[PDB]
């Protein structure tokens, strides 16, 4: 039961190193 | 574009929006002592003070009103053990209910000030700018809480008109709720005297009306108004926030 | 053109987004290897003989264990130093019993860092910068090294490496501290100094540019949007920094040059943990820490106590209790 | 840092007196008796074979001359 | 004046986005083994 | 016994900061 | 010209002094003596409290 | 032109060293918790509270010296020379270990008055407070397991004494009896600690590598002038590196400096709030569900359950030497043997 | 009723206050010698 | 005087005493 | 209490420090040497 | 002229290499 | 008995949808 | 054209957001007694 | 337990109701 709960927040800070490394903003010049 | 840390930064120059904060912060920690109290009665068990007391059973804000005379209930059943026959308007249920008519009212008090923020109390009558007159009110709100402290000190403690404090053996079998003879000489001092308790605010009391009237009625000086910046809002945050963590080592202690 | 060529061109171009690298086909693979095998051993291995005498140990989510006490055991003792692969198992219920996951994630995790180091080298040089990052990063390769490999190794068995989980990193600092007391020694004195003088220096530097960054912009939005980005103008005052600096404690250790600054700051915390780095290879070797038992003694020839006295019972408590079911000959643990 | 030649009267001569003022008041054993600490023979009276253990709270001056 | 002069805008980038939500998950990743002890 | 309380505050901790920075971002990227 | 309250026409008095303060010193150096005689009073609580000044009245027993 | 403007005018006079309004705190009040330091670790002993000779005089070393704290029946007094304890007997005040009260509760204001005089500055070259917020954390930190710390636990003997080897006996305490390993506010001050370590190499070890072009010779460090406004790092370059190596990399220079203010105060507050949780016996100690568990079923063993039976070897075997006012000498069957290791 | 506690302790009040007339004495000595 | 005078001496003024206490102590003939 | 205590550091110093709440301006003079100007940008005597 | 500095510093760096050689040895067998 | 999971169902349908509806309405007010 | 030629934009209003908020908690006074049973 | 639950859940919709009637836009003109 909590296994579940502690495997979805591992998984779910997982995916939002996925996102904040492939869906940023653009750095964008001058 | 403001931060997110920074969204409260639009009340600063805007008064009556700022008594509309206070009114619903007021009635956010009014609310939620009426409902702690409640689920504390709802969760509370008067079957035996001798070997379940409250303490035992994580009971919170209840301690409090048996602290300062509040020990009946609607239910019939009381703290010590007995029962008492009549329980009069005040009873737990009966405050906490008042607390929460008290959330509502101050409620309904916030909606009118921000919906109604443009008065004329709010305007300097001078020069025509909004500004406000803070040692003046300082005055107001110290003879405020002098009156307060003063009548809680007199009447509500040493049970003039109040019906008194809990004031116990202190081998801790046979405490009950009493009225106060308040001590002045060096045993007031002595922070396991009750007396000291209700001899405190008789002197604090008066003590800060006094001041408070000296601040209605003299203004200071110019060194000390430009070393403090009394004329911005926010020292008057930065000495508050220091007066309150002083207050909390002490009730913590 | 060949096939080869246009191969290489795209294995060094640098417009695609993470770089890659000749390195990087060793970093990528091999450390994908590791967290696929790490994410599914911590969540359901079954348990371990960390002993080798006959009691399996739990470490993994489904048996009982939390996300502060899971972990990847490490391999048995009577495995010792010899390569364990999973082909020279019998199956893979009985891989998984002696210690395996370990072997594999310790020996992949390692060849990724240092390809990692020489990719961290090549991007530099495929930019044209100065090649110098990887020097930096050579200080937690150690630091990875020596409690992977190098402390094994001088422990005969892969045991005594560190276990792959939260709980079981204090369960061999704890054990090392009873074993070889390593705070009484002064290559480790020298890497508490270089945390920190990290942490000191970066709150420092962080504090005295961000105190004397020009107004550009108003009090209502963030402080942030005044630097546009890829600028020449230097945001913060350097020199009033400086002075207020040098108001603050001293005039003579000045440190005026920005350029002095960063390699003072470039090079506190890595000479920091290059001597603990040291450290833990040469307690590896049996090359203990200090001992100052019994010191003091009065005129007569009676024993006096000290603090070194009282740190000697607690690391006789750790010892008389780590690994409570194997030692019976009264040393060599 | 380097304007200094100064072969001075009040400087140079007064750093060796406190030197063997600081060599004395060690080892003419003063600073034993100064702040209180025992000599290599005194730890240990023959009434007392163990380290001393300070007891009660508002006798402590009756008590520690005891001790010693 | 009946409407407010001082009404203003919050704004927050897609940065703080990925920085609030990885530090809710880190908090709760670290804090839900002693919650559910 | 595990905490059904811990379970809820678990949830709740989730998802009450993470939608109070999603109306935050949403504003802001609609204007951008 | 904002909005005009029987309120707002009481307490306007009390929100007229805008900014008038006193040249010179003032009530400063008295000030002064009453934050040293607040600070000793709780320097005398303080040592009450921790009976690092015991006196005859104050038993300090948890028996009263 | 009175009173209070020449003693402004001195004060705040520039010379080679800095005394202001808070100076005139922070150089008196402190100095003396350098000198109690330095005059108890030297010359005076510890032999009446604890039990323990550490000095200079009684052949300790620079490692094993240590101004010790009082014994536990001095509960919490302040321990002042004269006094109910001591009477002005100097030699019975620097015996019942007053030095320790002496210094700490000294340079507790001597913290007070460094910050006053790194806000006075601030003030007087006028720049953003910024550097004042950051060593407000090392207060927290220093109030909190040496102040509050001792308060609430029955005695000032239970403090961490002006060492180094009382230091780590201190630790070595928090090990075997509080367990304050697993403390989830512990791991957000290792958490700050190490991350801003591991910052500071990085942002060190990136500005001059990414460096301009404006010598002659390969001594990069030649070609700085301090009155520049051009720049001395490229920080498009550093952005695109850090942006292929790692993924996510910084693109504004505020914020990079303002992140390395805000990682390890971040870390020492959220340790201190600990240490706090510490000092009231609210111990991040053994939990529900595993012990309930390994009670019934023997054979379970996880390192946290060997952690716990290595605390227990800890706490019965360092107590009775390391704490003499208990007057407790325990069997040797007593102990937790191990069955001969 | 003066026990030795407060004897003692009134001492230190005497004390504290020589030490900030000190300080202020300083200030006036040299501040004022100067201006 | 000076301030720096004061800050010259009143440091450096003990240290030479402290150092002779511990080459005595050191020079001890236990 | 103690998080209160970080609260009013805050807002002591960004009460004092109002008119620098958001950057140095643009022409802080050359009163930064080291003894120059024998006054920390006080005008009473320089 | 004047006794120059690293003549000065030379002979510092003897003062503290000869009380570190007498601190070790007092460190080796001297209590 | 009370339901383990009734409680989590009941305060997941009250937050989600309700935190689906204030997005869409601070993003539509925001513009006018 | 690489942008998307067909970004467009939601819109709620006040109205219907009392109608979603006032929906959700009719439904869950009404369904509440049967999940909990 | 699910008496809070109950009252909650009543409370809110009365509050949605409140702030449905006095909180609402203006039905403005042409
Ligand atoms: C910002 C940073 C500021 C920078 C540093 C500034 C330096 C200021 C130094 C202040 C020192 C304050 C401690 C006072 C010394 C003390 O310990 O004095 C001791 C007293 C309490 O005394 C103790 O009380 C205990 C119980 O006593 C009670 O029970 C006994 C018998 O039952 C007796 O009858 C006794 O009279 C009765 O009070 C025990 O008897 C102890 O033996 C006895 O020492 O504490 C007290 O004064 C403290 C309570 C009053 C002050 C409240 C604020 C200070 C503490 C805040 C945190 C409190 C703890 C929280 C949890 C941690
Ligand atoms: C008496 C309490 C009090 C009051 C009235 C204020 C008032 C203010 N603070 Mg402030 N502050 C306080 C305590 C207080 N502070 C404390 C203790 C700290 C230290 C942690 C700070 C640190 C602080 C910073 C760093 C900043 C302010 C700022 C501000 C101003 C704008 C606030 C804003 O929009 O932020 C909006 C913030 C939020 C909406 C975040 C709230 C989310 C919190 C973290 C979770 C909810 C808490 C939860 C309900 C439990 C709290 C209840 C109770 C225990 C307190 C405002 C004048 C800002 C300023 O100076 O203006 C430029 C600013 O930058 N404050
Ligand atoms: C600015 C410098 C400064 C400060 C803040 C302190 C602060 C402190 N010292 Mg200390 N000290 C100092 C300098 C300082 N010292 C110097 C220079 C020395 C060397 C002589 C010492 C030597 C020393 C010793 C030996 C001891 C202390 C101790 C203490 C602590 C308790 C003191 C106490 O109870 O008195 C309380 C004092 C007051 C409340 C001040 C009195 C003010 C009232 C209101 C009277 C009003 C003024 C009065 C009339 C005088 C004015 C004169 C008039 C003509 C104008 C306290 C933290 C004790 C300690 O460490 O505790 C363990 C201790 O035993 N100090
Ligand atoms: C770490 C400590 C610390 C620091 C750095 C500050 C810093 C600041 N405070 Mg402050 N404050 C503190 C603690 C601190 N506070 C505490 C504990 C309180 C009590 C609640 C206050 C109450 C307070 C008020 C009421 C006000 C400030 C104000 C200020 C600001 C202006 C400077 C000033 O006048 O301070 C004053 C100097 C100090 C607080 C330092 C103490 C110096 C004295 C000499 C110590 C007394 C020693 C004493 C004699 C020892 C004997 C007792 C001992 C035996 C126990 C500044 C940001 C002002 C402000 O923000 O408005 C501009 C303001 O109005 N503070
Ligand atoms: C440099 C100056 C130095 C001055 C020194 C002296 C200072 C005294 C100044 C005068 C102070 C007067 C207050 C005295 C009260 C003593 C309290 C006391 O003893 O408690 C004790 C008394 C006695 O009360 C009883 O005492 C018993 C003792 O066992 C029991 O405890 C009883 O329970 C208790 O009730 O309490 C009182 O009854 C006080 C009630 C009297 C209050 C009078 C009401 C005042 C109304 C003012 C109206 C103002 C109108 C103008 C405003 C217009 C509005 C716009
Ligand atoms: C002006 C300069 C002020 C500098 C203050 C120096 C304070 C240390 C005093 C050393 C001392 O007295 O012990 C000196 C003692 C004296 O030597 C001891 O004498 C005893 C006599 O019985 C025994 O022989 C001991 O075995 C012997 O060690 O030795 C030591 O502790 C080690 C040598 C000291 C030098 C090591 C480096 C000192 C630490 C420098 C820290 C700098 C970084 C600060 C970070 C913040
Ligand atoms: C049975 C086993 C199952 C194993 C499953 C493995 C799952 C992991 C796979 C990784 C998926 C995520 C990355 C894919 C997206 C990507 O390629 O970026 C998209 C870009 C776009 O490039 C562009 O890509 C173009 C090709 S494409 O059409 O765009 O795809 C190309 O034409 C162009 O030149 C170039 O610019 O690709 C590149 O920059 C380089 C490609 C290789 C980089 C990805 C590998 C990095 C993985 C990190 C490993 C360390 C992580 C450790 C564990 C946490
Ligand atoms: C010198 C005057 C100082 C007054 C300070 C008052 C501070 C504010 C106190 C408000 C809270 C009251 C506490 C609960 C009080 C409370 O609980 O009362 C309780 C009581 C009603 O409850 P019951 O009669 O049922 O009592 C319960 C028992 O009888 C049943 O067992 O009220 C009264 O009968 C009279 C109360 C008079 C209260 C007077 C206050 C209103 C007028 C104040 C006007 C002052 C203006 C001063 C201008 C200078
Ligand atoms: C090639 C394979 C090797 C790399 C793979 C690993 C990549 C790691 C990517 C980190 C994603 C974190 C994004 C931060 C959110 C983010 O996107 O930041 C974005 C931020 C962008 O800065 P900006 O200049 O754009 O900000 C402009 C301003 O307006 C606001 O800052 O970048 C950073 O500051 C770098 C900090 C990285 C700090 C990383 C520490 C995270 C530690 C790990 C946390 C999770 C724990 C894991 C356990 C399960
Ligand atoms: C999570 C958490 C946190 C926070 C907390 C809080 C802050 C809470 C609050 C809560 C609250 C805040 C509560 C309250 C509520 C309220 C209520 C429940 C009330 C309402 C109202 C009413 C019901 C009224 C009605 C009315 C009106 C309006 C009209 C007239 C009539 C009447 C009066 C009836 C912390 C970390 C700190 C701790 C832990 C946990
Ligand atoms: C007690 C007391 C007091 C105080 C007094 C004083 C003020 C003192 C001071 C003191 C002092 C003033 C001290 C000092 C010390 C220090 C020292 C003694 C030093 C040492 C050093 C050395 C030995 C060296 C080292 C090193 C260096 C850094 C360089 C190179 C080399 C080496 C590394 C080795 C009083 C009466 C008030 C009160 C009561 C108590
Ligand atoms: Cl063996
Ligand atoms: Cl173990
Ligand atoms: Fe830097």
């Amino acid at each position: 039961m909590e296994a579940l709960v502690y495997t979805f927040l591992l998984v779910g800070t997982l995916g939002i190193i996925f996102f904040s490394i492939f869906f940023r903003d653009p750095p964008r010049m001058i | 574009g403001l931060p997110w840390y920074r969204v409260h930064t639009v009340v600063i120059n805007d008064p009556g929006r700022l008594i509309s904060v206070h009114l619903m912060h007021t009635a956010l920690v009014s609310g939620w002592a009426g409902s702690m109290a409640l689920f504390e009665i709802s969760v509370f068990d008067p079957s035996d003070p001798v070997l379940n007391p409250m303490w035992r059973q994580g009971m919170f804000v209840l301690p409090f009103m048996t602290r300062l005379g509040i020990t009946q209930s609607w239910g019939g059943w009381t703290i010590s053990g007995e029962t008492a026959t009549n329980p009069g308007i005040w009873s737990y249920e009966g405050v906490a209910a008042a607390h929460i008519i008290l959330s509502g009212a101050l409620f309904l008090a916030s909606v009118w000030h921000w919906t109604y923020w443009d008065l004329e109390l709010f305007r300097d009558p001078r020069t025509g700018k909004t500004a406000l007159d803070l040692p003046k009110i300082f005055g107001i709100h110290l003879f405020l809480s002098g009156l307060l402290c003063f009548g809680f000190g007199a009447f509500h403690v040493t049970g003039v008109f109040g019906p008194g404090i809990w004031v116990s053996d202190p081998y801790g079998l046979t405490g009950r709720v009493q009225p106060v003879a308040p001590s002045w000489g060096a045993d007031g001092f002595d922070p396991y005297n009750p007396g000291g308790i209700a001899s405190h605010h008789i002197a604090a009391g008066i003590l800060g009306v006094l001041a408070g009237l000296f601040h209605l009625c003299v203004r200071p000086s110019i060194r000390l108004y430009f070393g403090l910046s009394m004329g911005s809002i926010e020292t008057v945050l930065s000495s508050s926030i220091a007066a309150v963590f002083w207050a909390a080592f002490v009730v913590a202690g | 053109s060949s096939l080869w060529a246009r191969f290489c061109e795209w294995i060094t171009s640098t417009e695609n987004r993470l770089y890659i690298g000749w390195f990087g086909v060793i970093m990528i693979p091999c450390l994908l290897t590791a967290t696929s095998v790490f994410i599914i051993a911590f969540i359901a291995a079954p348990p371990v003989d960390i002993d080798g005498i006959r009691e399996p140990v739990s470490g993994s989510l489904l048996y009982g264990n939390n996300i502060i006490t899971g972990a990847v055991i490490p391999t048995s003792n009577a495995i010792g130093l010899h390569f364990y692969p999973i082909w020279e198992a019998a199956s893979l219920d009985e891989w998984l019993y002696n210690g395996g996951p370990y072997q594999l994630i310790v020996c992949h995790f390692l060849l990724g860092v240092y390809c990692y180091m020489g990719r961290e080298w090549e991007l530099s040089f495929r930019l044209g910068m100065r090649p110098w990052i990887a020097v930096a990063y050579s200080a937690p390769v150690a630091a990875a090294s020596a409690v992977f490999l190098v402390y094994p190794i001088g422990q005969g068995s892969f045991s005594d490496g560190m276990p792959l989980g939260i709980s079981g990193t204090f369960n061999f600092m704890i054990v090392f501290q009873a074993e070889h007391n390593i705070l009484m020694h002064p290559f480790h004195m020298l890497g508490v100094a270089g945390v920190f003088g990290g942490s000191l220096f970066s709150a420092m530097h962080g504090s005295l540019v961000t105190s004397s960054l020009i107004r550009e912009t108003t009090e209502n939005e963030s402080a942030n949007e005044g630097y546009r980005f890829g600028q020449e103008e230097e945001t913060y005052n350097i020199v009033a920094a400086h002075g207020y600096f040098g108001r603050l404690i001293f005039q003579y250790a000045s440190f005026n040059n920005s350029r002095s600054l960063h390699f003072f700051l470039a090079a506190w915390p890595v000479i920091g943990i290059w001597f603990t780095a040291l450290g833990l290879s040469t307690m590896a070797f049996n090359l203990n820490g200090f001992n100052f038992n019994q010191s003091v003694v009065d005129s007569q020839g009676r024993v006096l106590n000290t603090w070194a006295d009282i740190i000697n019972r607690a690391n006789l408590g750790m010892e008389v209790m780590h690994e409570r079911n194997a030692h019976n000959f009264p040393l060599d643990l | 840092i380097l304007t200094s030649i100064r072969y001075w009267v009040i400087h140079s001569i007064t750093v060796p007196a406190l030197f063997i003022a600081g060599w004395l008041f060690v080892s003419t054993g003063l600073a034993y008796d100064v702040f209180g600490t025992p000599r290599p023979n005194e730890y240990f009276t023959e009434d007392r074979q163990e380290a001393p253990l300070i007891t009660d709270r508002f006798n402590a001056l009756e008590q520690v001359k005891k001790l010693s | 004046a009946r409407p407010n002069p001082n009404k203003q805008v919050v704004e927050l980038n897609r940065t703080s986005l990925y920085w609030g939500l990885l530090l809710i998950f880190v908090l709760a990743v670290l804090f839900s083994s002693y919650i559910f002890n | 016994e595990v905490n059904i309380y811990g379970l809820t505050a678990t949830a709740l901790f989730i998802i009450i900061p993470t939608s109070f920075l999603l109306i935050l971002y949403v504003k802001t990227a609609s204007t951008q | 010209p904002g909005l005009v309250t029987p309120l707002g026409t009481l307490l306007r008095p009390l929100n007229s002094e805008a900014g008038k303060v006193l040249p010179g010193w003032g009530t400063t150096v008295l000030m002064a003596v009453f934050i040293l005689l607040f600070a000793a009073f709780l320097l005398i609580i303080l040592e009450i409290y921790n009976s690092s000044l015991i006196l005859d009245d104050v038993s300090m027993s948890w028996e009263t | 032109r009175t009173w209070f403007d020449d003693a402004d005018d001195w004060l705040r006079q520039d010379r080679f060293v800095f005394v202001g309004w808070s100076g005139l705190l922070l150089f008196p009040c402190a100095y003396f918790a350098l000198g109690g330091w330095l005059t108890g670790t030297t010359f005076v002993t510890s032999w009446y509270t604890h039990g323990l000779a550490t000095s200079y005089l009684e052949g300790c070393n620079f490692l094993t010296a240590a101004v010790s704290t009082p014994a536990n029946s001095m509960a919490h007094s302040l321990l002042f020379v004269w006094g109910p304890e001591a009477q002005g007997d100097f030699t019975r005040w620097c015996q019942l270990g007053g030095l320790w009260a002496f210094v700490a509760l000294h340079g507790a204001f001597g913290l007070i008055g460094f910050m006053l005089r790194q806000f006075e500055i601030a003030r007087s070259v006028n720049l953003r407070p910024y550097n004042a917020i950051a060593f407000s954390a090392p207060i927290a930190v220093f109030v909190s397991v040496f102040l509050i710390y001792p308060l609430g636990q029955s005695g000032w003997f239970f403090a961490p004494s002006f060492g180094v080897a009382a230091i780590f006996r201190f630790i070595l305490f928090f090990q075997g009896f509080h367990n304050w390993t697993l403390n989830p506010f512990h791991m957000m001050g290792v958490a700050g600690v190490l991350g801003a370590a591991l910052l500071c190499a990085i942002h060190g070890a990136t500005v001059e590598n990414t460096l301009f072009e404006d010598g002659d010779g390969a001594n990069t460090f030649r070609a700085f002038n301090p009155t520049q406004a051009e720049e001395t790092y490229s920080m498009v370059t550093a952005n695109r590196f850090w942006s292929q190596i790692f993924g996510v990399a910084f693109s504004n220079k505020r914020w990079l400096h303002f992140f390395m203010l805000l990682v390890p105060v971040t870390g020492l507050w959220m340790s201190a709030i600990g240490v706090v949780g510490l000092a009231l016996n609210l111990r991040a100690y053994d939990f529900v569900s595993q012990e309930i568990r390994a009670a019934e079923d023997p054979e379970f063993e996880t390192f946290y359950t060997k952690n716990i039976l290595l605390n227990e070897g800890i706490r019965a075997w360092m107590a009775a030497q390391d704490q003499p006012h208990e007057r407790l000498v325990f069997p040797e069957e007593v102990l937790p043997r191990g069955n001969a290791l | 009723a003066v026990t030795p506690s407060l004897k003692n302790f009134l001492g230190s009040l005497i004390a504290g206050a020589t030490v900030l007339g000190g300080i202020a004495l300083a200030i006036t000595a040299v501040s004022k010698f100067d201006k | 005087f000076t301030v720096r005078w004061l800050a010259i001496h009143g440091i450096a003024v003990p240290t030479i005493f402290f150092l002779g206490a511990i080459t005595a102590m050191q020079f001890i003939q236990r | 209490a103690l998080l209160f205590f970080f609260g009013h550091i805050w807002h002591g110093a960004r009460t004092i420090f109002r008119d620098v709440f958001a950057g140095i301006d643009d022409d802080i003079n050359d009163q930064v040497e080291f003894g120059k100007y024998k006054k920390l940008g006080d005008t009473s005597s320089l | 002229g004047r006794i120059p500095l690293w003549l000065v510093g030379t002979e510092e760096g003897t003062l503290a290499i000869g009380a570190i050689s007498c601190f070790f040895y007092g460190f080796l067998c001297w209590f």
